[PDB]
RNA sequence: ACAAUGCAAGGUUUGUAUUGGAAUGGUGGGAAUUUAAAACCUUCCCAGAGUAACAAUUGGAGGGCAAGUCUGGUGCCAGCAGCCGCGGUAAUUCCAGCUCCAAUAGCGUAUAUUAAAAUUGUUGCAGUUAAAACGCUCGUAGUUGAAUUUCAAAGAAUCAUUCUUUUUAAAAUCCGGAUUUGUUACUUUGAGUA
RNA sequence: GCUUCCUUCAGUACCUUAUGAGAAAUCAAAGUCUUUGGGUUCU
C-alpha cells in the first residue's frame, strides 16, 4: 500500500479466457446505449461497470466491445474532465478540510489530509503528464470544494 | 607394525582387502584408528610419506580456586605433499603428549584435495582447480588458482599447510582474524577439503557406484 | 584420481569427511520372490537426510526404477 | 518492487537448487530471462523449463539437473568493453576452464567466450558456475 | 539491499558520500587538514634545529621508574619550545647548555614513545657532531 | 637539462625480510652456484619474474590473436636462445614453468664449472 | 682461488688447521688511444699481495623476526624498548667482551607517501548486542523502475558441440528479378593524435 | 441464523529445526555474503 503499512492483496482478478463467453447474449450496441445510459445516470465508470456486471448480464465491457468502458464514454463525449480516481480524492481531501476547519485540533485528520493531498498531487502530476488534466491546474486548497462538480 | 584393529575398516586394512585409501574416501568411512592410515603411509612400500609439522603450540589455562592450571593446545598439519592433508588438534597437560595426540588427530582428518590447473592442462595438477573458499570463526580464506611459476603467493602459515597438501601454486587472501592461527588452519582445510565438494562440468557423468568394503568383503569379516 | 560420489537424488556429490550421506543397497526379486542375485543401488547425500526429505528421494528414485509404485 | 525481474529469477533458482529441489517456479518471466535460460540449458547446467503463458507475466516452472552450483545476476549492467573482459572474468567466475558470464551484446545476449569469439563486449547480465 | 546506491547513473552520490566519510579516517585527516603546518614545531620537516634552553628530567610512565634525560629546545625556525629526548647510557652530559642541537621526530610521527610521557623528538646532533657517534666514542669527540 | 639517458632497477627486496624457508631456500642457490649475495639471487628472480608475467599476460589472451602470437612467439624463440627451453618444451605454458635454477645453469661462471675449466663453481669465478 | 699433508665428520668423499706454488685486480709510473686540450674509459709494457695490515661495514641476537636463557659489570639506577616489554643482585632486553644472524659497499635513523588498509570498501567493509538505522511519516531533486512489439525455421562442414549459407512478413526504390526502413546511450571497427 | 472443523487471505506472536547465518549471545531474519552486485535513503 501506498502510505499506510497496509499490505493486503485483495483483488479481483480476470479469467483466462477473455474472449466472452458462449452465453453472452448482448449484442455490444445495446450493452454501449445501456453504458451511456449509466453514465447520463450520475454513475462514474468502476460504478457503472459494476452495475453492468450485477444488474445486467455481462462480466466485462472489454470481452463483449474491443473497447474498454473509460473509452467509450469518451467516444460519447460523457467523460469527465476530472478523472475518476482524482476526483474521488479531491472529494475526500475537500471533506477533511471541512472536518479540520469545524474541529481544529483532530491531529490524525490532519496527517491523513497531508497523505491525500500528497496522494493527489502524484495523481495530478500524473495526470497533467498524459493530456487528461490541463497543465494549468495546481489543485488549490481555497478552489478544491467548486471543483470537483 | 602389529596391532588388534577394534573397528570392522581398521581389520580389512589389516590384510590386504584394500587397496588404497582413495577406496575408503570414496564411501565416507569413519576412519577411527590412526594405524589404518600409517598403514597406508609407509616409507617403505609408498611413494610420498608423511611429513609433519607442530605449525602452533598455544597454552591454554583454566583458572582455579588454586591459582592456573596450563594445558596446551597444539596444532599439527600433517601431509603427504601429494593429495593428502590433514590438520589435528589436541589439548593436553604436557607438550610432547599433546603433540602425539594431535598427530593422531591429524591423521583422522587426513583428507583428499583435488589439484587442478590454471588456464589448460599440460602435465600433472598443480593448483587448486577453483577459487575455493573456507571459513573458520572469522578468518575466511579463499585460494585462487594460479599460474605454473607462482608459488603459494599467502601467509606462512597458509603456505605450510599447501604444501602438505601438495598445492603448488596458489593466491591466498584472508578476511578476519588470521593472526588466530588455530582459526585459520581450520578455515584453509575447509577450502581444502571443499575442492572435492565443488562439482565442475567434469563431473557432469552419472558413472555407476563401486561396492563398498563392507559388502564386497561381509563374508570375509563373518570369520572373525 | 579419485572420482567421488554423485548423490544420486539430488547429484551434490558428496565428499570423505561426509559421512552420514549413505549408500542403501535394495536387493532384488526372481520371479518368486526369493532374493534374486543382484542388487539396486542409492547413494543420498548428507544434506537430504538432514532435511527430512530422504525418504521422499527415495521414494521417487523407486518410482524411476520399477522397485516400488506410488511416487508422491 | 520488482526492478530487475531476472535477477531475482536468479535468485529464486540459486534457493532451488541449494535446497535440492528439481521444480522451481520463475514467477514473472521474461524475454531476456527466458533467452539466459535457453543459454543456461546449451552449456547443460538446466533441464527443460516449461513457460506457462497466463494471460499476464508469464510463469515459468523450470527443471533442474542438480548441477548449478551459482547462478547470478550482476547489476549495474555495467557497459564492458572486449579489452575490459578478461578483469572482470578473472573477479568473478571461479576458474579460467568454467562457469560463464553472460553479456547481453548487440548479437544477442551470449556468454564472454562467445563474445571473444565474435569480437564484441556489451552489458553483462550475469554468471553461473 | 547493500547500504550503498549501485545504480547505474549514480556516480555522484557514490563519489560524495566517499568524499565526505574520508574524514573520518584519522590518518587522511592528519594528512589533509591545514592545522598540520600551523600546529606542529617542524611544520612539516625531517628534523629541526634548536639551540638548548634546558637540560631537563621526565618521569617516566607508572609502571617503569626511570628519570629520562629530556632537554628542552628552542626551534631557530619556528621559535617553538620542545622537549627533546636525548639518547645514550650517559649522553645528556655530552651536549652543553646552550648547544645548536639539531632534532628530529622519535619514529611515530607527532605521537608520544614508549615510557615517556609527551616528549616526541629525538636530539641527534650536537655542534654538528653526531650525537650516535659521540655514544660510541671511537667515532669521534664534540668540537668547541 | 637532465640527460635522458633513463636508467632502471634491475631487483625488487623480497617483501618479508626474516621468513625462515625462503632464507634456507637463497642460502642454497648461493651455495650451489657460488653467488655473492641474495641481490644476485633477486636480480635473476626479476629477469625470470618479468618473462613470467609476460607470459601470463599472454596466455590471458586466446590464440590466433594477433598480439599473443606475435609476441609470444617472440618470447618463445628468446627462453629458446637463452637456453631455458630447447626442443621440447617450447609452447608458451611451458615458459612459466621455469624456476631459478634454470635460469642459474646459464650464467656464465655456472657454464664455465660445468665445462671442466675449473675445478669449482667458485674457482670459476 | 687452488692443491698437498694435519684434523674433522659422512656413507672412500665433502668439510676445516699447517704449509706453497699458480691467478689477479687494486695502487704507483710510462706509453697507445681518448679529447677542442686534458682527465676518465678501455689497451699494452714496466713496477706490484700472504696476517693477500690491499685489514667490511651497518644494525641486531626475549617476542614480533634470522640470530645466545654465552662471560663479566649494573641493580626499578643508568639505560634500552617503533609495539609487548626488560632493569627491584643468574638481566637471553641495560653497559660491555666473545660468539652468532641479516643485508652487505653499503646499512641505520627521521618526516612524508604507496602498499600492507576489504582500516574509506566501484570491485569491496560495517550498522540487534562491538562505532553506526534519522522518533515517525510525507516529500523535491537524486537513484531505481513489471511484462509486452520478428519469435523462429531449414541445409553444408567439425569433434552432444563449433563456424558458415539460405528464407519468413510490409513499404519505398531499380530493369517477374534486385536493392533502403525511428533517435541517443551502449558496443565494434576505424580515422586523427609529439 | 450462530458454532465448530478444512482451506485461504492480511495481521500477529511462539515452538523445534537448520550441510543457513553469525564473533558468539542468538536470528525463519541477523538467512539466499570472499559461490561477495534486486532497488534505495541514512549512519
Ligand atoms: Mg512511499
Ligand atoms: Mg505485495
Ligand atoms: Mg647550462
Ligand atoms: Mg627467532
Ligand atoms: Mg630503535
Ligand atoms: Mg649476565
Ligand atoms: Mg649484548
Ligand atoms: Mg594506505
Ligand atoms: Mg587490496
Ligand atoms: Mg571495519
Ligand atoms: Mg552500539
Ligand atoms: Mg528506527
Ligand atoms: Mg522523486
Ligand atoms: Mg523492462
Ligand atoms: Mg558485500
Amino acid at each position: 500500500r501506498m502510505y499506510g503499512k497496509g499490505k493486503g492483496i485483495s483483488s479481483s482478478t480476470l479469467p483466462y479466457k477473455r474472449k466472452q463467453p458462449s452465453w453472452l447474449k448482448q449484442k455490444p450496441s445495446e450493452i454501449e446505449d445501456a453504458i451511456i445510459k449509466l453514465a447520463k445516470k450520475g454513475q462514474t465508470p468502476s460504478q457503472i461497470g459494476a452495475t453492468l456486471r450485477d444488474n445486467y448480464g455481462i462480466p466485462q465491457v472489454k470481452s463483449v466491445t474491443g473497447n474498454k468502458i473509460l473509452r467509450i464514454l469518451r467516444a460519447q463525449g460523457i467523460a469527465t474532465t476530472i478523472p475518476e480516481d482524482l476526483y474521488f480524492l479531491i472529494k475526500k481531501a475537500v471533506s477533511m478540510r471541512k472536518h479540520l476547519e469545524k474541529n481544529k485540533k483532530d491531529k490524525d485528520c490532519k496527517f491523513r489530509l497531508i497523505l491525500t493531498e500528497s496522494k493527489i498531487h502524484r495523481i495530478s502530476r500524473y495526470y497533467k503528464r498524459k493530456k487528461l488534466l490541463p497543465s494549468n491546474w495546481k489543485y488549490q486548497s481555497s478552489t478544491a470544494s467548486a471543483l470537483i462538480a | 607394525k602389529n596391532w588388534v584393529p577394534v573397528t570392522k575398516l581398521g581389520r580389512l586394512v589389516k590384510e590386504g582387502k584394500i587397496v588404497s585409501i582413495e577406496e575408503i574416501y570414496l564411501h565416507s568411512l569413519p576412519i577411527k584408528e590412526y594405524q589404518i592410515i600409517d598403514y597406508f603411509f609407509q616409507p617403505n612400500e609408498c611413494s610420498h610419506p608423511l611429513k609433519d609439522d607442530v605449525v602452533k603450540i598455544m597454552p591454554v589455562q583454566k583458572q582455579t580456586r588454586a591459582g592456573q592450571r596450563t594445558r596446551f593446545k597444539a596444532f599439527v598439519a600433517i601431509g603427504d605433499g601429494n593429495g593428502h592433508c590433514g590438520l589435528g588438534v589436541k589439548c593436553a597437560k604436557e607438550v610432547a603428549t599433546a603433540i602425539r595426540g594431535a598427530i593422531i588427530s591429524a591423521k583422522l582428518s587426513l583428507i583428499p584435495v583435488r589439484r587442478g590447473y590454471w588456464g589448460n592442462k599440460i602435465g600433472d595438477p598443480h593448483t587448486v582447480p577453483m577459487k575455493v573458499s573456507g571459513k573458520c570463526g572469522s578468518v575466511r580464506i579463499r585460494l585462487v588458482p594460479a599460474p605454473r611459476g607462482t608459488q603459494i603467493v599467502g601467509a606462512p602459515t597458509t603456505k605450510k599447510m599447501l604444501n602438505f597438501a601438495g598445492i603448488k601454486d596458489c593466491f591466498s587472501s584472508s578476511c578476519g582474524k588470521t593472526k588466530t592461527k588455530g582459526n585459520f588452519l581450520r578455515a584453509i582445510f575447509n577450502a581444502l577439503s571443499k575442492t572435492y565438494g565443488y562439482l565442475t562440468p567434469d563431473l557432469w557423468k552419472v558413472t555407476n557406484f563401486d561396492k563398498s568394503p563392507y559388502e564386497e568383503w561381509s563374508d570375509f569379516l563373518e570369520t572373525y | 584420481i579419485y572420482i567421488p560420489r554423485k548423490c544420486s537424488a539430488t547429484s551434490r556429490l558428496i565428499p570423505a569427511k561426509e559421512h552420514g550421506a549413505v549408500q542403501i543397497n535394495v536387493g532384488m526379486v526372481d520371479a518368486n520372490g526369493v532374493y534374486n542375485g543382484k542388487t539396486e543401488t542409492f547413494a543420498i547425500s548428507g544434506h537430504v537426510r538432514q532435511n527430512g526429505e530422504s525418504d521422499a528421494c527415495l521414494n521417487r528414485l523407486m518410482y524411476e526404477k520399477k522397485l516400488l509404485s506410488f511416487q508422491n | 518492487v520488482r526492478m530487475s525481474v531476472l535477477a531475482d529469477c536468479l535468485k529464486t533458482i540459486n534457493n532451488a537448487e541449494k535446497r535440492g529441489r528439481r521444480q522451481v517456479l520463475i514467477r514473472p518471466s521474461s524475454k531476456v530471462v527466458i533467452k539466459f535460460l535457453q543459454y543456461m540449458q546449451k552449456k547443460g547446467y538446466i533441464g527443460s523449463f516449461e513457460i506457462v503463458d497466463d494471460h499476464r507475466s508469464g510463469k515459468i516452472v523450470v527443471n533442474l539437473l542438480g548441477r548449478i552450483n551459482k547462478c547470478a545476476v550482476i547489476s549495474p549492467r555495467y557497459d564492458v568493453k572486449l579489452d575490459e573482459i578478461e578483469k572482470i572474468i578473472t573477479s568473478i567466475l571461479p576458474s579460467r576452464l568454467f562457469g560463464h558470464l553472460i553479456l547481453t551484446t548487440p548479437y544477442g545476449i551470449m556468454d564472454h567466450e562467445e563474445a571473444r569469439r565474435k569480437h564484441t563486449g556489451g552489458k553483462v547480465l550475469g554468471f553461473f558456475f | 539491499g547493500s547500504g550503498k546506491p549501485s545504480g547505474l547513473r549514480a556516480a555522484r552520490k557514490l563519489r560524495i558520500r566517499r568524499r565526505t566519510q574520508r574524514w573520518a579516517d584519522k590518518s587522511y585527516k592528519k594528512s589533509h587538514l591545514g592545522t598540520r603546518w600551523k600546529s606542529n614545531p617542524f611544520r612539516g620537516s625531517s628534523h629541526a634545529k634548536g639551540i638548548v634552553v634546558e637540560k631537563v628530567a621526565i618521569e617516566a610512565k607508572q609502571p617503569n621508574s626511570a628519570y629520562r634525560k629530556c632537554v628542552r629546545v628552542q626551534l631557530i625556525k619556528n621559535g617553538k619550545k620542545i622537549t627533546a629526548f636525548v639518547p645514550g647510557d650517559g649522553c645528556l652530559n655530552f651536549i652543553d647548555e646552550n648547544d645548536e642541537v639539531l632534532v628530529s621526530g622519535f619514529g611515530r610521527s607527532g605521537h608520544s614513545v614508549g615510557d615517556l610521557p609527551g616528549v616526541k623528538f629525538k636530539v641527534v646532533k650536537v655542534a654538528r657532531v653526531s650525537l650516535l657517534a659521540l655514544f660510541k666514542e671511537k667515532k669521534e669527540k664534540p668540537r668547541s | 637539462p637532465k640527460s635522458y639517458r633513463n636508467y632502471s632497477k634491475t631487483a625488487r627486496n623480497p617483501k618479508r625480510p626474516f621468513e625462515k624457508e625462503r632464507l634456507d631456500q637463497e642460502l642454497k642457490l648461493i651455495g650451489e652456484y657460488g653467488l655473492k649475495n641474495k641481490r644476485e639471487i633477486w636480480r635473476v628472480q626479476y629477469l625470470l619474474a618479468k618473462i613470467r608475467s609476460a607470459a601470463r599476460y599472454l596466455l590471458t589472451l586466446d590464440e590466433k590473436s594477433s598480439k599473443r602470437i606475435f609476441q609470444g612467439e617472440a618470447l618463445l624463440r628468446r627462453m629458446v636462445r637463452q637456453g631455458l627451453l630447447g626442443e621440447n618444451e617450447e609452447k608458451l605454458d611451458y615458459v612459466l614453468g621455469l624456476t631459478l635454477p634454470k635460469l642459474l645453469e646459464r650464467r656464465l661462471q655456472t657454464k664455465v664449472f660445468k665445462l671442466g675449466l675449473a675445478k669449482s663453481v667458485h674457482h670459476a669465478r
